[PDB]
């Protein structure tokens, strides 16, 4: 699943 | 130019608006990067992240709870009511017209827009700790031991709330903690969500972006899968373009006088 702000 | 864009305009039969802090921020709602500079004196690594909910539950409730009691006098902006009376407008002609937003400040729901997507989750939701449940939540005080808790100054006193008096689940047996329904930094955005918004953003024939731009996150997960299948994309947003290299449709200005004349 995604991660928001792809990360940093 | 604005003519070329009302062409398609008329034309599109699914229209789908990705919106970002640009709309929200308009509105004068806080959001930590652009108005509203920083809250006391934290960053995100304190306040917006699942470590820093269980290191200090009072500390992340107390900032969560200052952002639902502000929107108490932030109204919608024009942006926000040209998406909604238009998507009623078309809706009615059989056309629709979906939001994506970041966004959690509801302004949207407020606005009258009815087939929202809330990426991000939303200030006014609760999920609980326990069980899992997901429950609307307007009340203000959310809880009694918040009550002119939250204050902004850098120098005022923690809340230092005992877990048990924070905001806690109402069905009887569980009584869990609830966190606000909201995507920290480091958790991920929900399967369920993104494969709506896939089809969504598949069926669309014209995509507007309003308040962010397609380069940078969340928009660049998807104006490729539109923008690949030749839909026009526009963008109304403050950031400029290249002295040369143009976009497609690009509308500079605020999304307060930009949206509401090409909506009309
Ligand atoms: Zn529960």
């Amino acid at each position: 699943x995604v991660l928001x702000e792809y990360g940093v | 130019d604005l003519t070329a864009f009302r062409e398609h305009f008329a034309k599109a039969k699914h229209i789908a608006i990705i919106t970002g802090a640009g709309v929200s921020a308009e509105s004068g709602v806080p959001t930590f990067r652009g108005p509203g500079g920083f809250w006391r004196k934290w960053q995100a690594q304190d306040l917006a992240t699942p470590e820093a909910f269980s290191r200090d539950p009072s500390l992340v409730w107390e900032f969560y709870h200052y952002r639902r009691e502000v929107m108490r006098s932030k109204m919608p902006n024009p942006a926000h009511l040209a998406i909604a009376e238009c998507e009623a407008r078309l809706g009615q002609q059989g056309r629709s017209v979906v939001i994506i937003t970041q966004n959690i400040d509801e302004l949207h729901h407020r606005a009258g827009s009815k087939h929202v997507y809330e990426i991000h989750g939303s200030l006014f939701k609760t999920r609980c700790m326990s069980c899992g449940e997901v429950k609307a939540n307007h009340k203000s005080p959310i809880c009694p031991a918040l009550d002119g808790k939250g204050a902004p100054d850098p120098n005022t006193k923690e809340a230092r709330i005992p877990v048990e008096l924070l905001p806690r689940c109402e069905r009887k047996s569980c009584n869990g903690l609830l966190r606000p329904h909201v995507v920290w930094f480091g958790e991920t955005l929900d399967s369920d969500i993104l494969t709506a918004v896939e089809r969504e953003l598949e069926k669309c024939d014209l995509c507007l972006v309003v308040g962010t731009s397609s380069i940078v996150y969340p928009a660049a997960m998807f104006a490729p899968q539109v923008a690949s299948r030749g839909v026009p994309v526009a963008e109304f947003n403050m950031e400029c373009t290249p002295a040369t290299q143009r976009f497609k449709y690009h509308f500079e200005g605020p999304c307060g006088s930009t949206l509401p004349p090409a909506l009309e």
